[PDB]
């Protein structure tokens, strides 16, 4: 019923992918709106 | 003329000194040559109205005051009958026609003025023109003309609010000098600070030597008085040093500044000196006034309007932008980031001008102290807001500062700063996220960025706009169908406003406000506004004054909140007949007119029943009403009360009400402003409005609130006109009831009690709970705590606190020494603390509720009104209780007891039926907690009916009676009369199993109205026994009774768990962390995020500890969701640094933070894996694996890392790869998870038959054909020598059965002692047993450390004594590994050199390195502690430290492991001095392959030596040719042959070598001496005697000499010499003849 997005989101994304970096290409139109999984929140991050 | 001067609102601007007003020279030569053909280079412009004649200005056509001059002839551009304007932030002149175009279009000249101040020599230039010669627009850079004249500055900025340009120049200042050059005297000045050199007296801010003579003169003292000029940066300074002068004229100075685009800070130059007041110009790029780069974008695909405006700090800003932390890591790689939106800084020491965000450090910042230095600058204010998905919003900077990007080519810096929109407004700093690949994002959370209507141009004469934040507000809500009856001294004057009016309507101009005011004349509307008190409307009429205003009325308009539509209400009228103007001025105000917000809505009646509704305003999840609609898709209302809802994508406006969500379209329906009816026999209902749509009917939200005895939801009641009404009941719409006291007493709840709280106001409390933390004493004069600091009489009764950047401590609200019971909870208004941002007074605000003595309050969130809030469960506010202890604990599998289902605070109203009329209030053994809603239920019952008729009692309170040891045990007796009004009403409760982490309440089942009810709740509370073996950290072992403790690391300190650089977790064992919230046992970085609540339930699984958390955070998963953790333990048999809970993965099926850890508390099994075999013990304790498995790999496919192998432990874990916990051997699928194949079972066992030692492990996990679950997989060892100790390879694969192979030369068995410690070689034919070196353990010494080496012999000896087996060991350090096992000795030859190699193998392991392959330096300092291996601490794998203190450097790579073990090879040298000698230290390569040395005999001595020999069984004796003093001579070519057999030299000639076989004298070739007789070999052919004589001199490639010689049977002993010798072989013939040789 409930979102993530502001002081929640800026660290749950550097915690999925952690130390490989990330984009924004983007997630915040999806999990401040929509309730997105923590499958979403991996595909945002930088592939190495 | 004198049109030509411009003054705007409050300032001036004047063209005066720019324009040649009648002084006769060269006008503006306005001309740069670039492209010029005829060279018409005219352009002479005066401004305000001149031309001067002179050298191609004589003949000017002028009454223009502008000259077209030319080759071909003169002309006229422009003419000045126009006076200048005014463009965005600039002077723009709109010239008159001079001559005619070709197609007459009467040229018009336009002159743009930007201000650039400092400019004495201004010519502007033709930039553009319109391409056909007939329009020409001209750019002028002038000092003229773009601000009012001068004003006195502070401390060292021009800070001027009204004028508006402020500057600064306080970057400019140098602690160190600034060096001017002319040829005799320096001039020597620091702006704004004091002279720092010593030859001055350092009072002074500027002083001049002289050079060539060294004497100072003061040239005045410092100055801080910044002094504006109009076009001009006067900066002037003190008296200083007179010179001769009668007026004893001291030395002033004047500084002037020039602004310049892009020169930066400068040099300043010494101007010139006319009469001691010294000249110093100065070129600075702080000197020039930005322009803010427009930030208004609008929409490309829909019409939508944005806003950045507000947000560009434009001023009051040293160091006061907008600012954003970045916390981290520990004192290094701390970050303070500067930034500003749509605009360059208000400017920061040392960083730049034009540059938009300064990245800048934190230095000896403990203490309230030294806020900045400057490492990074970046940015450029470009672009502006380029816009995104409908809601967010994407920004850019570029041409910062270089950097690097993964070694390709050095590019800049790049700000972007997203913006996503939200609703809560005021204080809201960026949030920093990232510092990757010089892409530094920033995340901004809220604004009101997002929602701008474009308006589509309503130009209603009802509509005026609202330029503060950008507003329309609309009246035609006083569109009122059946008028209005105005108040009248004079007469009722009637009124409506606009488009409604019949009953006066019926005259010219259609008069919607003109009416009789007796027992009228129509008047029209024009209007206006200054938002100043103001907001007004005039009536204009037709009979008019002649040449004058008709009767014209205003209506002055302000805001009320809790009121109407309203009512006008008629401010005096004033009839006056000698003037012709009319005025009725009349002046009301209602709610509905002014600005929304979020509107504090407690409000209440005449009638004394006070009301609330802020029990639903906080709600996170946004409410919904249910809907009745067609066969299509459902409509969805969402809506709040009085309060906003967030961003809602398409639904625009400033405040969203309630937004009507269907499919395809998004209507707005209301906004914010609160006045429930009060008045009638029914109650409240509160209106929303201004949808501004709908056919000049514009839609409106009436919600309708009477009050249920239950919670609900709201629902649809109809539609009608576009407007709406719903329907909502709750509790919250009964009239609430409230009483005031003192002191910390209450008295009268409705029950007749007393409240003490000052127990509770004893001693301090501190709530430590997040970025925060909160001193305060209950019941005011707080004094303890580390904030006292005040001076002022007024007491201090809380004040909160911050960690070190700027630590503040800003005091909360006085102590008033009240509270309230307000509807069952008990609070304090503690009011009037220092200021917030604007206006605000910190308040406190306490609550109470009435709980089970859990006397630790938590602090609930931040208000708009900068209060704070708090939150206790006391024990004291809550008297009547009828409690029972209401359990059977007696037996076991009885549902034993029921205490944790009682409740205190409200009640249970069961999981009825759709459609109950009734309202089952029951709790378990507790009689009704006081639900506060409406006239309630007497507390003496327990079971309660309301809903339709009134509160009956069903029954009292009783300790539990049972009727079986399953069900029915708990009963009420002596409710109220039934229909045979005998008995009273007997109610029983039922309970049966579940699992359920939130269950149902008791399901009500059962009614017969005779005094008989049943209620059966589905529990998840009913089994279980309360004896759990022991409900502490401590779990006993099933198996052979062993006790598991581990409440010796149940800390309130906290652990730390890296999951990146820049973030750890915390972690605290069967107990609660200090750092998070109570009630988590683990905690993320920022925000402190719960995974999961600490339980001490401690279970047991297959040699492993699985400690389980649960009902953490809140999961985003598609079904509904937490974090739990599983804390799995694992035995370490040792203690080492590394014993530290590394987060090993996270899984993302259903959220589950996973955690690995190790210590020695867990194995009950003391681990050995070492077996004997008869006499010998064999052992493989060194195969084990220390930091990571080993991988047995890809075998027999391609193009796939399959197996991980663990001997004896198990294995250490590594982020990444979700191998369960304990696992011996792991297979690594292409899909899914890993699996345990086995777990480590016992001792190595034998075969006593082939003698190659087996080792087994079982599993947990059922084969793949379900086969009695016990997967297995055996281990094999092989005995083969070689120095890699050795991998598994997996070789047969039975179903469920893994058969691993191994090659290591470790299970090879120790042989009888030896055959001896003797280089036996076939090539020199005589050996060397080094048994006489075998003595004790040495001491070579060398570098930084020391060795111990022992040959034939180990040595864990006088030192260390733990260097198991050790036969060379490193005493160094502590702990020193070995280097090469006894058994794997390897004695070599080395045939080259002629000396021993002793070589060693597979000792430990190599010491580690960096990826980058960069070696460690491994005895170093962390943290102030020393360690020697690779630490897990804040970093999420193993890493090394490159430096000798990681304080001081920080350069580490990660630890990766190497697999080859150390080893050493010993050398010894041939010295005659002594047999036995010492060993040297050589080398260390990578510091493994460690290389010694000797200086021996013992390895060289031939001394004792037998030449004889015997070839099949025929024996010789020649111990009679042998001359033991001298040698026979013979001396043909001029070559002396000087050789006997087995001997040395004796008496031998003049330079021929020690122990001399042959040396040949030559006469021009050099003495060589070549063959000995220690690798000497004697053979009998047939006929012949041969002998080899190695050793010689160097003939080729590697070779050598050697006389084999010829023995045919003689006589007589003869004497050899040399036949033939060639340089391919290198061979020496001799043809001796001897009676002793056969
Ligand atoms: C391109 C442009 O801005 N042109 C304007 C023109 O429309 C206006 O009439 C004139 C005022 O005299 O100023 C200039
Ligand atoms: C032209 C000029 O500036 N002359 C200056 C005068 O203004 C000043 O008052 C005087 C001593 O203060 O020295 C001279
Ligand atoms: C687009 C643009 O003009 N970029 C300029 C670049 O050419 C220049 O080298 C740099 C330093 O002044 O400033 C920026
Ligand atoms: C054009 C228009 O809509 N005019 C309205 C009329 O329809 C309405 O009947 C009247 C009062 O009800 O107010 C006016
Ligand atoms: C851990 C586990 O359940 N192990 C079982 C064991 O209890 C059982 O005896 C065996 C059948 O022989 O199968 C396996
Ligand atoms: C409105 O009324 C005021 C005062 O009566 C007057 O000064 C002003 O000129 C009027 N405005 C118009 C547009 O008639
Ligand atoms: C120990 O194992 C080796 C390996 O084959 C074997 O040769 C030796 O005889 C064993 N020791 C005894 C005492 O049997």
């Amino acid at each position: 019923s409930e979102t993530l997005c502001g002081g929640e989101l800026v660290d749950t994304l550097q915690f999925v992918c952690g130390d490989r970096g990330f984009y924004f290409s983007g997630i915040v139109e999806e999990c401040c709106f929509r309730s997105c999984d923590l499958a979403l929140l991996e595909t945002y991050c930088a592939t190495p | 003329a004198l049109l030509c001067g411009v003054s705007d609102g409050k300032q001036r601007f004047d063209l005066s000194a720019l324009a040649r007003h009648s002084e006769l020279e060269q006008n503006w030569e306005a001309v740069d040559g670039s492209q010029r053909e005829a060279e018409k280079k005219h352009f002479f412009i005066n401004i305000c109205h001149r031309v001067l004649q002179t050298g191609q200005a004589r003949g000017c056509p002028e009454d223009a005051a502008v000259c077209a001059v030319d080759k071909n002839g003169s002309k006229n551009l422009g003419r000045f009958i126009s006076s200048p304007t005014r463009e965005k932030g600039n002077i723009q002149l709109s010239y008159s026609d001079g001559d005619e175009c070709g197609g007459g279009q009467k040229i018009i000249t336009n002159i743009t003025l930007m201000c650039k101040p400092g400019d004495l020599e201004s010519a502007p230039v033709l930039t553009t023109s319109r391409a056909d010669g007939c329009f020409y627009e001209f750019e002028w850079r002038t000092a003229a003309a773009c601000v009012l004249s001068r004003t006195e500055g502070d401390n060292c900025t021009v800070f001027d609010s009204q004028a508006g340009f402020s500057f600064d120049l306080t970057p400019l200042t140098k602690k160190d000098a600034y060096k001017v050059e002319t040829d005799k005297y320096e001039f020597h000045i620091n702006v704004c600070g004091p002279v720092s050199v010593g030859a001055c007296p350092p009072d002074s801010g500027a002083c001049q030597v002289s050079r060539s003579d060294r004497k100072s003169w003061n040239l005045g003292r410092s100055n801080a008085k910044l002094s504006y000029y109009d076009g001009m940066i006067q900066l002037t300074y003190r008296d200083g040093t007179p010179y001769n002068n009668e007026k004893r004229t001291p030395r002033a100075t004047l500084i002037t500044f020039l602004c310049d685009r892009d020169a930066g800070v400068g040099f300043p130059e010494y101007q010139e000196e006319d009469n001691s007041t010294y000249n110093f110009r100065w070129y600075t790029s702080y000197a020039c006034p930005e322009e803010p780069l427009e930030c208004i974008v609008t929409d490309p695909v829909t019409l939508d309007q944005y806003d950045l405006s507000r947000l560009a700090k434009s001023e009051g800003g040293p160091g006061g932008n907008w600012y954003s932390l970045d916390n981290g890591g520990a004192r290094s790689t701390w970050r303070k980031y500067y930034i500003n939106v749509c605009r360059p800084l208000n400017p920061v020491p040392g960083c730049d001008r034009y540059a938009s965000a300064c990245q800048m450090k934190y230095q000896g910042e403990q203490g309230s102290y030294s806020e900045t230095v400057s490492i990074s600058n970046l940015g450029v204010a470009k672009t502006g807001p380029m816009v995104e998905d409908s809601g967010s919003l994407l920004l850019e900077y570029v041409n910062g500062s270089a950097c690097t990007t993964s070694d390709q080519r050095r590019t800049t810096y790049t700000t972007r700063i997203h913006l996503v929109c939200s609703t809560g407004s005021l204080y809201t700093h960026p949030i920093f996220s990232l510092n990757w690949e010089c892409v530094v994002s920033f995340l901004w959370n809220t604004a009101a960025a997002c929602p701008i209507r474009i308006t589509t141009d309503i130009d209603q004469v009802c509509s005026i706009k609202d330029p503060n934040s950008g507003y329309v507000f609309d009246l035609n809500p006083l569109n009122n169908s059946r008028g209005y009856v105005v108040l009248g001294i004079g007469k009722t004057f009637l009124f409506n406003v606009c488009g409604d009016m019949p009953a006066c309507g019926t005259l010219d101009g259609k008069p919607a406000s003109g009416c009789e005011a007796e027992v009228l004349v129509g008047l029209e509307k024009s209007l206006q506004l200054s938002t100043e008190g103001f907001i007004t409307l005039n009536y204009t009429g037709l009979p008019s004054h002649p040449n004058g205003r008709a009767d014209a009325f205003i209506i002055r308009f302000v805001c009320n909140d809790d009121v109407y539509p309203g009512t006008p209400k008629f401010l005096h009228q004033d009839i006056d007949s000698s003037l012709g103007i009319r005025d009725t001025f009349f002046e009301f105000e209602t709610a509905l007119a002014c600005v929304p917000s979020p509107v504090d809505c407690q409000v209440t009646d005449p009638a004394g029943n006070e009301y609330d509704l802020s029990g639903l305003s906080k709600a996170r999840k946004p409410w919904t009403a249910v809907d009745t609609f067609d066969e299509g898709k459902k409509r969805t209302f969402y809506l709040s009360v009085c309060t906003p809802l967030p961003y809602i994508p398409g639904c625009h406006g400033t405040a969203v009400g309630c937004c009507l969500v269907t499919e395809d379209s998004k209507l707005n329906l209301g906004v914010v402003q609160i006045s429930p009816q009060v008045g009638a026999n029914g109650s409240l209902s509160l209106v929303y409005v201004n949808g501004d749509k709908c056919k000049n009917q514009r839609f409106s939200t009436r919600i309708n609130l009477e009050c249920a005895h239950t919670t609900g939801s709201p629902t649809f009641q109809l539609q009608n006109d576009c407007e709406y009404v719903f329907l909502w009941r709750t509790v919250e719409a009964c009239p609430v009831v409230r009483a005031e006291g003192d002191y910390c007493e209450v008295r009268d709840p409705r029950h007749g009690n007393l409240y003490n709280l000052i127990p509770l106001g004893l001693n301090d409390t501190v709530v430590r709970a997040g970025e925060y933390t909160y001193y305060f004493r209950v019941c005011g004069e707080l004094t303890s705590g580390v904030c006292p600091t005040s001076d002022k009489s007024k007491v201090i009764s809380s004040c909160q606190e911050k960690r070190g950047p700027q630590g503040f401590q800003k005091v909360a609200g006085l102590f008033n020494q009240k509270l309230t019971y307000e509807n069952g909870v008990l609070k304090m208004n503690y009011t009037g603390g220092d200021t917030c941002h604007k206006v605000y007074q910190r308040s406190t605000t306490i609550f109470f509720y009435c709980d089970r003595s859990t006397q630790a309050p938590v602090f609930l969130q931040e208000t708009s009104d900068c209060s704070y809030l708090f939150e206790w469960r006391t024990q004291y506010a809550c008297p009547p209780y009828d409690l029972t202890e209401c359990s059977f604990k007696n037996e076991a599998g009885e549902t034993y007891d029921l205490s944790s289902l009682s409740r205190y605070s409200d009640n249970w109203e069961a999981v009825t039926g759709t459609g109950s009329t009734e309202h089952y209030l029951i709790n378990v053994c507790k009689s009704l907690s006081p639900q506060a809603g409406s006239d309630p239920c007497p507390p003496e019952a327990a079971v309660c009916l309301l809903g339709g008729p009134k509160p009956v009692n069903l029954g009292r309170v009783r300790d539990s009676p049972q009727w079986s040891q399953g069900l029915t045990l708990l009963k009420y007796v002596d409710g109220d009369l039934c229909p045979d009004q005998i008995r009273k009403k007997s109610t029983t409760i039922r309970f049966t199993c579940s699992e359920s982490h939130v269950n149902s309440r008791p399901m009500f089942i059962s009614a017969v109205e005779d005094c008989e009810y049943t209620f059966s709740w589905p529990t998840a509370a009913a089994c279980a026994v309360k004896s759990n073996v022991h409900d502490d950290c401590q779990v006993t072992n099933p198996a052979t009774g062993h006790l598991f403790d581990l409440s010796s690391l149940s800390g309130r300190a906290g652990f730390t768990a890296a999951y990146s650089e820049k973030g750890l977790v915390y972690l605290s064992v069967c107990g609660d962390n200090e750092n998070c919230a109570n009630g988590v046992g683990a905690c993320f970085g920022q925000t402190r995020i719960s995974v999961g609540k600490a339980s001490k339930r401690l279970t047991y699984v297959d040699q492993v500890l699985q400690l389980v958390y649960e009902g953490g955070s809140p999961c985003p998963s598609k079904t509904g969701l937490s974090y739990k953790s599983v804390i799995s333990f694992v035995c370490r048999p040792e203690v080492g640094p590394t014993n530290r809970p590394m987060l090993i993965s996270l899984d993302k099926r259903t959220c589950t933070l996973f955690f690995s850890w190790h210590t020695p508390l867990a194995c009950e099994q003391t681990t050995e894996c070492s077996v004997r075999n008869g006499s010998s013990l064999i052992d493989l304790s060194p195969l084990i694996h220390r930091t990571g498995g080993y991988e047995a790999y890809d075998e027999s496919e391609d193009d796939g890392p399959d197996f991980y192998i663990n001997i004896c432990q198990p294995l250490n874990p590594m982020h990444g790869l979700a191998c369960p916990a304990g696992t011996a051997v792991c297979k690594v699928p292409v899909d899914g998870p890993p699996i345990d194949i086995g777990r480590v079972a016992g001792p190595p066992i034998l075969n006593p038959i082939a003698n190659e030692v087996y080792l087994n492990f079982e599993s947990s996990t059922p084969c793949l054909a379900d086969r009695h679950f016990n997967y297995t997989s055996l281990i094999t060892f092989h005995c083969k020598r070689g120095v890699s100790m050795g991998t598994p390879k997996l070789l047969r694969t039975s179903v469920c059965d893994f058969v691993f192979e191994w090659e290591t030369p470790l299970v090879c068995p120790d042989e009888v002692k030896t055959d001896g410690c003797s280089l036996t070689d076939e090539q020199l034919y005589y050996s060397f047993n080094l048994s006489s070196l075998s003595k004790s353990t040495f001491k070579v010494t060398r570098g930084p450390h020391t060795y111990s080496v022992g040959v034939c012999t180990a040595a864990a000896g006088l030192d260390e004594g733990g260097c198991k087996d050790g036969a060379v060991c490193l005493l160094s350090g502590s702990k020193g590994a070995s280097f090469g096992r006894l058994a794997s000795m390897k004695l070599d030859y080395r045939h080259q050199d002629e000396a021993v190699i002793l070589s060693y193998a597979n000792g430990d392991t190599c010491p580690p390195e960096t990826e980058d392959g960069e070696p460690c330096v491994f005895p170093f300092v962390f943290n102030g502690k020393s360690y020697e291996e690779c630490v897990v601490e804040s970093r999420a794998r193993l890493w090394c430290a490159t430096t000798a203190n990681y304080d001081r450097d920080h350069e580490w790579g990660f630890c990766k492991h190497s697999t080859s073990h150390r080893t050493s090879v010993i050398i010894f040298k041939c010295d005659e001095d002594a047999d036995v000698g010492r060993p040297q230290v050589f080398s260390e390569v990578r510091g493994c392959e460690v290389t010694f040395e000797w200086k021996t005999k013992v390895v060289c001595p031939p001394k004792k030596m037998e030449c004889k020999f015997v070839q099949k069984h025929r024996t010789y004796d020649l111990r009679l040719l042998s001359s033991l003093t001298g040698s026979w001579s013979f001396v043909h070519n001029g070559a002396s042959y000087y050789i006997n057999l087995c001997q040395k030299i004796y008496k031998g000639p003049q330079d021929c070598s020690e122990r001399a076989s042959v040396c040949k004298k030559s006469t021009s070739g050099e003495v060589q001496v070549l063959g000995l007789v220690h690798t000497q070999k004697l053979d009998v052919v047939d006929d012949r005697v041969i002998v080899t004589y190695s050793k010689g001199h160097y003939c080729g490639d590697n070779k050598t000499a050697s006389a084999v010689i010829e023995l045919t049977c003689a006589k007589t002993v003869g004497r050899p010499s040399f036949t033939r010798f060639d340089v391919d072989s290198c061979t020496y013939h001799f043809s001796w003849d001897s009676r002793a040789a056969c």
